[PDB]
Formats: C-alpha cells, structure tokens, sequence
C-alpha cells in the first residue's frame, strides 16, 4: 500500500506561496496531516484532517487534499517557515505513515562554494600500516554537496566515507569525507583526488604519493 | 501546558534491550491514544507503535513487530516501550506523540516530545589514534596556513579538540564525526594560522576522550 511521496526540497522568495505536495493512491480518502520540524527540535503539527488548523498556528498556513495529492499552502512566506515539513496519514494497512519531507528554503543567505581542503597521510600513519584521504569542505552555501573521489582519473567507491552537511557558525555548512586505503594502494596510483560539487560546479583538490 | 518528556535512551549493543518511558502532563492522559515515532539521524519520521486510551488495542510498525512491547499506566500518567532484541537500524530519536484522539483511527500525532536518543551498536570502547595533517601548500608565504589533526576510530561519542591547551581557539574549525562502516567514528580538526609562523611557533592539539578515559597531545608540524 503506503507509500507517500514529497519533493525534497521547494524553494520561495519571502511573501511569495509556498507549495509543498504530499501524493499517494487515493490520498484524498485519508486525513491528511501536515509537521513542520526546525533542526534539533521536535515535529510541530501546523495542519491537521487536510485543513483544520489548530490555534497557535498563524493563518498563513492551508491544507487540500483531493485525489493523489495533498497540499500543504503557506502565504506570504516568512523566514521564520524554513523548516523540513512532512505529511502523515492513517490507514488500516500501514497505520501511521509519513512522507519522506520537504525542506523548505526561503532564498536566505547568497549562494558560497565550498572550500576544499585535501589532506594526504601522514608518515605517522603509513609507519603504523594504514592510510586515510581526509577531505574537508567548508563555507558553502546552500548545504548540499557531491563527493567523489579519483585514483589517478578512474573512479573509487572502495573506502569511501562522507558525513552529511551540518550547519556552521556563520550560516553555511562544513562536510567532511575520507577515503581509507592501505599503503601498496596508497603508492599503487600515482595521485587522488576529491572532487566536490555543490548546487552548480565542481572544486576538486589533488594528492600524489611521495 | 501539553508535555511529553522522553527518557531510558542510550547507548546499548545489538541483540540487547532496552525500556523508555514517557512521563505526560497538563491533558487528560488517559482518555487519548499515544504513540512512538522515531527519526534515524538525518532520515524521516517513523512510526514505531501506538496504543489506545483505554489499552484495548495496540499496534506497532512491521519492522518493529514481536520484538517491542508498549504499555501505558494511567495512573502515573506514563508511556512506556519495552525494546529486545535490538538491531542497529533501530538507531534514532524516539519520540512520545500524543494521538488527535483516543482510537486507533484518530492515532495520528499532535503533541510530540523532545525525544530521547538510542544508539544501538556493537562497537568496543575505543580512544582514538590521533595523527597530524601537516601544513602543505595551499595559499603562500605573508598567506595563511591550514594544518589539522585526524583523530581516527573512536567509540562512543563525544571527542573533544583543543589546540595548544585551549590557549588557540580563533582559527579553529572541528568537524563533525563521520560514522564508519566498522561503526567506529573518525573527525578531525583544522587550525588557520599565519604561513609565516610555520616552524617558529608551535602547534600540538589535545585531544580528549572520557569514555575510554584518553588523553592525546600531538604536535602538529610541517
């Protein structure tokens, strides 16, 4: 049965109307909720049995639902409303079942590359029989990035390991990634390199055994 | 004032168990349904298990079934989830959620507590080993230089970084841990300091773990 389905990610400019859909078989035969969750906090209901809003919550949000989709509308879009937001529903089936959630970006910072700073391993390390790649990204804006690593040109999958963005000090995000690989490895290709792509272009930094 | 306040979360090994318990107050507890729903760090809202307010009914999610167990005591106004069995996919903020109303068909959330943290993993104790990642090129001379430290495999969290005994703070940006496939975790932290410094000032960062009771200096040079 229950799958529900969101797009990961809507983006408004303020006071613009926000859209933000939920789609299931026949979701118009549920009661449609809607959450909307700030990083490190709990869910907070903003919509609840498709259009009802519970008191605290400003006018500026609506619900639909109707058919395959559901609808979560905000008005005059507010900086304040960049959250993740999800829809729920209860069916016999499934019972409680959410969708996957949509953040939602108020255009809020100017777009930042990330930084890249690539670390080859160290003497310390290769002396105790290990090496690792360490790969650092910082100050970009939105937080969303692509990681992939080379030996010499041909792609690696073997050893990879990348953290997910988190959110820094001066509103843009830092992510880190690293490839592990044993020493012979290590001196087996005659360079690596990360190459970072974050919403548009790629950064790549480059190391080379010595 | 509704509240919901999580506890019992931790750490514990796979195959083990747990209880957390949900203390509820300023509603009538007894007259709704309440659930469990659980968020993987960084992944969606996952409903865990529910159960009426009168405890006539109780559901739980398929991949949950036959190894939780849901209770309640009305009279003490608590919530509580018996977990065996645990498998390391059942990694995740647990939240208390009270139901719209009081059957399992008004069981979708409306109130939700602050959570309480489960991390189930079958990783030993371990300090980290800590290695430099000397200055190299990067910018230039009369520039500025990046040098770090990679603390690697770790467990449990938290580490803590500082550089030059905390007396090196402007300049520093600690990454968060990455989470490995051996389940063990790896960060690392970076200095910015002038290039012209390099070799006439000195650079060792300290590293602490409490768990695994570990104490690290190491100098960091070109």
């Amino acid at each position: 049965s229950y799958e529900l389905t969101q797009p990961p990610s809507v983006s408004v400019a303020p006071g613009q109307t926000a859209r933000i859909s939920c789609s299931g078989d026949n979701i118009g035969g549920t009661f449609v909720s809607w959450y909307q969750q700030k990083p490190g906090q709990a869910p907070v209901l903003v919509i609840y049995d498709d259009n009802d809003r519970p008191s605290g919550i400003p006018e500026r949000f609506s619900g639909s639902n109707s058919g395959n989709t559901a609808t979560l509308t905000i008005s005059g879009t507010q900086a304040e409303d960049e959250a993740d937001y999800y829809c729920g529903t209860w069916d016999m089936v499934t019972n409680n079942v959410f969708g996957g959630g949509t953040k939602l970006t108020v255009l809020g910072q100017p777009k930042a590359a990330p930084s890249v700073t690539l670390f080859p391993p160290s003497s310390e390390e290769l002396q105790a029989n290990k090496a690792t790649l360490v790969c650092l990204i910082s100050d970009f804006y939105p937080g969303a990035v692509t990681v992939a690593w080379k030996a010499d040109s041909s792609p690696v999958k073997a050893g990879v390991e990348t953290t997910t963005p988190s959110k820094q000090s001066n509103n843009k995000y830092a992510a880190s990634s690293y490839l592990s690989l044993t020493p012979e490895q290590w001196k087996s290709h005659r360079s690596y390199s990360c190459q970072v792509t974050h919403e548009g272009s790629t950064v790549e930094k480059t190391v080379a055994p010595t | 004032q509704v509240q919901l306040v999580e506890s019992g979360g931790g750490l514990v090994q796979p195959g083990g168990s747990l209880r957390l318990s949900c203390a509820a107050s300023g509603f009538t507890f007894n007259s709704y349904w309440i659930n469990w729903v659980r968020q993987a760090p960084g992944k969606g809202l996952e409903w865990v298990s529910g159960i009426a307010y009168d405890s006539s009914n109780t559901l739980y999610a398929d991949s949950v079934k036959g190894r939780f167990t849901i209770s309640r005591d009305n009279s003490k106004n608590t919530l509580y989830l018996q977990m065996n069995s645990l498998r390391a996919e059942d990694t995740a903020v647990y939240y208390c959620a009270r139901g719209l109303g009081a059957f399992h068909w008004d069981m979708q959330p409306d109130y939700w507590g602050q959570g309480t943290l489960v991390t189930v993993s079958s990783a030993s104790t371990k300090g980290p080993s800590v290695f430099p990642l000397a200055p190299s090129s990067k910018s230039t001379s009369g520039g500025t230089a990046a040098l770090g430290c990679l603390v690697k495999d770790y467990f449990p969290e938290p580490v803590t970084v500082s550089w030059n005994s905390g007396a090196l703070t402007s300049g520093v940006h600690t990454f968060p841990a990455v989470l490995q496939s051996s389940g063990l975790y790896s960060l690392s932290s970076v200095v910015t300091v002038p290039s012209s410094s390099l070799g006439t000032q000195t650079y060792i960062c300290n590293v602490n773990h409490k768990p695994s009771n570990t104490k690290v200096d190491k100098k960091v040079e070109p």
